């Protein structure tokens, strides 16, 4: 059985596959790398997620069915379709030696564009000479300068309960360079308060489908191991990318 | 639970 499938791309347009219906989610990010042109290394930058709000978009694990989310969530109204292509990458450095992939520039550029309209980079001081690098269409020096802006390259969830914040909630804010726990009100406004746990800190991890939550144990500074829980739905993408970060750290071929 | 805020 062949079935249609859309699927926003970074810089507002969809692009349409005709794809098996009980395809996995590898298989549909495949028929759709093929058809926009990436090559083989680009592919490994790029992953399939879900449109979950304004503000937030969630990563398709490997045995979900992107036509069964697909339909779920089609409608005859809706900008087009909840499935988007989106850069999967935690250390800016091997995004930089993608600098002239014009493929991937045009991808980088108008994700991070508009992750500049949403908050997620923080780019307040510099705006005025990056929107005069974007009006004029110089992609890689924008990127080459909003690539040292906080937040680039961050993952922010949305606000929820954890075990070791007894009034408050929590923002989990993830990237190369540490995990971070932003206190945040009941409805999500910030406190003030933030905690960066190193990588290494981290013992182990693990998730909770039972209780929804996602689980890691840190050893900071000299006390012994202690468990935290965060009661995120999106347990799955939070483990995802405990596991992209270390793979990455594996491999990282800079000192800077 | 021990409050990872509790400064």
């Amino acid at each position: 059985s062949d079935v249609e499938l859309r699927v926003a791309l970074p810089d507002g347009t969809t692009v349409t596959v005709r794809v098996k219906k009980n395809s996995t989610t590898d298989q549909v990010y495949q028929a759709i790398a093929a058809k926009v042109g990436m090559d083989s290394t680009t592919v490994n930058y790029f992953a399939l997620f879900e449109v979950i709000s304004h503000s937030f978009v969630r990563k398709l694990a490997p045995n979900e069915f992107p036509h069964k989310l697909y339909i779920q969530n089609y409608t005859s109204a809706v900008p087009g379709t909840c499935l988007t292509i989106r850069k999967w990458l935690f250390t800016t450095e091997e995004e930089i030696l993608l600098n002239d992939n014009d493929l991937a520039v045009t991808y980088f550029f108008h994700q991070a564009v508009d992750d500049v309209k949403k908050g997620y980079i923080k780019a307040e001081e510099k705006s005025y000479q990056l929107q005069k690098l974007y009006e004029q269409r110089k992609m890689v020096m924008y990127l080459n300068m909003l690539r040292t802006c906080e937040g680039y390259n961050e993952i922010i969830f949305p606000h929820c309960a954890c075990d070791s914040r007894r009034k408050g909630h929590v923002i989990t804010a993830i990237s190369i360079t540490h995990f971070k726990l932003h206190a945040c009100t009941e409805e999500g406004q910030l406190e003030n308060q933030v905690i960066a746990f190193e990588w290494d800190e981290m013992q182990r991890w693990d998730t909770d489908e039972e209780g929804m939550a996602f689980c890691f144990e840190y050893a900071r500074g000299e006390k012994k191991p202690r468990w935290v829980k965060i009661f995120t739905p999106y347990f799955n993408y939070m483990h995802e990318c405990f596991e992209r970060v270390f793979c990455e750290l594996k491999w990282r071929k800079e000192e800077y | 639970n021990i409050d990872i805020f509790a400064d």
